[PDB]
């Protein structure tokens, strides 16, 4: 009985996903077993056996920002509270409730797709020339892989995309940088500039040369 | 999301001849963007990265999008285990950050590779 | 991974000796023939039932089962059906056999 869900959120930023009951009637802690885990890699976001209160089996990742609220729990409603979102924290989060009165079946499973998106910095040119010129369009720190593009800014029209050559390194944080570079024939008066796009975000951040 | 599986899983080998490591980055993933290979000693349970060329060969096909390493001339202190970590389309700036990001859609170490020399 | 001896069958069916709660089932035929659930209660206490008990002997390793009789006849390849509720991550894992 899984009930796709789809959570769009940012890093940084407490999410709250949930896994709820219809009945607003009370569980059984002692009896239910709870597990908040990745659909693909099964990775231990929380859990809840009866009879233990120490998760020491929650991954590193989730260690102490997967959080499920006790007298929620017995109100039926197993929602988890994810902190601190990070890039790598955008994936399929299976809730699977087991009763062992029932001998394990389950009795609540959800999936919730969680999508998480971020900001670019704004992007830098510069104007460094040989034989025709290049320029240097540099952006950071966002999520998820950005578009990039160049403008005309003297009729704000598009150059085309054989113009540039683009490469996205991973931050060590998971976000993305950019570096890209077009070479352009020379000319006077050629008005141009770099744009970021986040297709997730729905924001593009322009700036001329 | 995008991971990498690597194969065997274990292997003994003798002293001085070769061992490969192969590694797959499995679909969808678009193409392999950088690669790195680790391997950590018996006993302090952390990694460290190999660097490449010289002893430890590295063949890429980008078409068939899998990597493998080879060992040559093994001393009997080579063993420990061994994982290798791609990287979809995109490029890393240091290796060391790369095992460090999981389930992130763009990065993913192998399964890792015991070895043990005789 | 399994033996024949006293006109039966002994199959035994192993798993990681972390799990310390689980439900191990064999399947055969599409056909649950034995089946064992270990859970750790309050107090350090661990209950045991089975619906279905075939002589099983719980070494903490592996589970065994006993199959005194042998259809021997329309022999089919035999599953271990593996739940594992401790420690996380729930999983449930086949392994199957021949003969
Ligand atoms: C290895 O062992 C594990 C042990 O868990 C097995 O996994 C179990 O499989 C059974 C059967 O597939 C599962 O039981 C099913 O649960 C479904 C949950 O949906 C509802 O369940 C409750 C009860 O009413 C509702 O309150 C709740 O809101 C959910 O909406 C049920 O829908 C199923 O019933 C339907 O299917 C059965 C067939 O099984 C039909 O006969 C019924 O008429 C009905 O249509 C059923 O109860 C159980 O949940 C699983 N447990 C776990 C932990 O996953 C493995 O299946 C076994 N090995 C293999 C190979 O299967
Ligand atoms: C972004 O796009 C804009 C247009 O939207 C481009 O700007 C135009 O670019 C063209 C081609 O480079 C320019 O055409 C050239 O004009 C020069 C003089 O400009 C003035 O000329 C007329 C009067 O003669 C004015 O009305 C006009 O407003 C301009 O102020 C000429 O000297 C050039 O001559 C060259 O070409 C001709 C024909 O090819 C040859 O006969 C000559 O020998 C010489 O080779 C040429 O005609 C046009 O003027 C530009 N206009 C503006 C407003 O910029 C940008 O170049 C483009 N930028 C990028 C980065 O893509
Ligand atoms: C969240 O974690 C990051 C590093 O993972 C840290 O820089 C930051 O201070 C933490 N807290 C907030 C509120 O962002
Ligand atoms: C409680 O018991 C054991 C030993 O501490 C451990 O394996 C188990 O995962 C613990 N769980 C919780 C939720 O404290
Ligand atoms: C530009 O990028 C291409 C791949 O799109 C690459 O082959 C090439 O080396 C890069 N540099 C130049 C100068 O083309
Ligand atoms: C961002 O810029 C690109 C390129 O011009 C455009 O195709 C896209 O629709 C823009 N989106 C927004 C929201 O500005
Ligand atoms: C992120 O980019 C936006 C829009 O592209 C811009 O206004 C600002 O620099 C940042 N702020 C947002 C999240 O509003
Ligand atoms: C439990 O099994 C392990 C192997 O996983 C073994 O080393 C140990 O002796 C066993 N302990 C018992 C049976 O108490």
């Amino acid at each position: 009985d899984t009930q796709e869900k789809e959570v769009r959120a940012m890093v940084g930023s407490d999410v709250e996903l949930s896994c709820a009951c219809p009945e607003g009637s009370r569980f059984d802690l002692n009896d239910v077993y709870v597990y908040w885990q990745t659909s693909e890699s099964k990775t231990v976001v929380t859990y809840h056996i009866p009879q233990n209160s120490s998760l020491e089996n929650v991954d590193s990742r989730y260690r102490n920002r997967a959080l499920m609220s006790p007298a929620g729990m017995l109100r039926g409603d197993f929602s988890l509270r994810l902190f601190n979102v990070t890039p790598q924290d955008e994936q399929k989060f299976h809730c699977l409730v087991l009763s062992q009165s029932l001998g394990f079946q389950e009795v609540l499973s959800v999936e919730v797709t969680l999508h998480v998106a971020a900001n670019f910095s704004v992007p830098v040119v510069s104007a460094p020339h040989s034989p025709e010129l290049t320029f240097t369009c540099t952006s950071i720190n966002g999520y998820p892989r950005p578009n990039v593009y160049w403008i005309n800014k003297t009729d704000n029209s598009l150059l085309d995309q054989a113009l540039q050559n683009d490469t996205v390194f991973l931050n060590m944080r998971g976000l993305y940088d950019v570096v890209s570079v077009l070479r352009i024939a020379r000319t006077p008066s050629v008005n141009i500039g770099c744009c970021i796009e986040n297709v997730l975000l729905q924001q593009n951040l322009t700036v001329g040369s | 999301g995008a991971r990498v599986d690597q194969t065997p899983r274990s292997v003994t080998k003798e002293t001085g001849e070769s061992l490969t490591i192969n590694c797959v980055l499995r679909d969808p993933s678009y193409a392999l963007g950088s690669t790195c290979w680790y391997r950590k000693k018996s006993g302090s349970t952390n990694e460290e990265s190999i660097s490449k060329g010289g002893r430890y060969v590295e063949t890429v096909n980008s078409g068939s999008k899998s990597f493998s390493l080879r060992i040559n001339d093994l001393t009997v202190e080579d063993g420990g285990t061994y994982r290798c970590g791609a990287t979809d389309t995109v490029r890393i700036y240091s290796c060391d950050y790369l095992c460090a990001l999981n389930g992130h859609r763009d990065a993913a170490c192998g399964g890792g590779t015991v070895v043990t020399v005789n | 991974m399994f033996i024949f001896h006293n006109g039966g069958v002994q199959i035994l069916c192993k798993y990681p000796d972390i799990v310390q709660q689980f439900k191990m089932q064999l399947l055969k035929g599409g056909q649950i023939l034995c089946d064992l659930t270990k859970t750790k209660g309050s107090g350090n206490t661990v209950s045991i039932k089975s619906l279905k008990f075939c002589h099983s002997q719980l070494s903490n390793n592996s589970v065994s089962f006993f199959l005194y009789n042998l259809d021997h006849s329309h022999a089919n390849y035999y599953f271990c059906n593996l739940s594992i509720f401790d420690p996380p991550p729930f999983k449930v894992t086949l392994t199957g056999g021949y003969l």
